[PDB]
């Protein structure tokens, strides 16, 4: 079952279904992972993301 | 692999930051000397992590 809670079955779809996935997650987590780091470096210093110190 | 003791490290990371904003020269090349000296131990402690 992929992130849209539709499901699959066949393994030339679940894994090209699971490819989508991945890479649905890894770029939701780099959103995340930025505002985290964005919120840490704002606080004790450094490059935030967009480059300003 | 002998011995790192990066408690004597992040605090020396964190307190050159520290002496970075307190420190009161008042001179305009110094304050670009630390500046480019903090900016790289802070991203040091980033890139190593």
């Amino acid at each position: 079952t992929n992130d849209d809670k539709e499901i699959a079955v066949e393994l030339g779809n679940i894994l090209e279904s699971m490819k989508k996935d991945i890479k649905r997650q890894q770029e939701n987590t780099q959103k995340v992972k930025t505002a985290v780091s964005d919120f840490k470096l704002k606080l004790i210093g450094g490059e935030l993301s967009d480059g300003t110190i | 692999y002998p011995e790192i003791n990066i408690k004597a490290m992040n605090q020396a990371v964190n307190t050159i930051w520290l002496l970075a904003q307190r420190q009161t020269s008042g001179i305009e090349i110094i304050n670009d000397k630390v500046k480019r000296i903090s900016a790289y131990s802070r991203e040091f402690d980033e890139m190593m992590r």
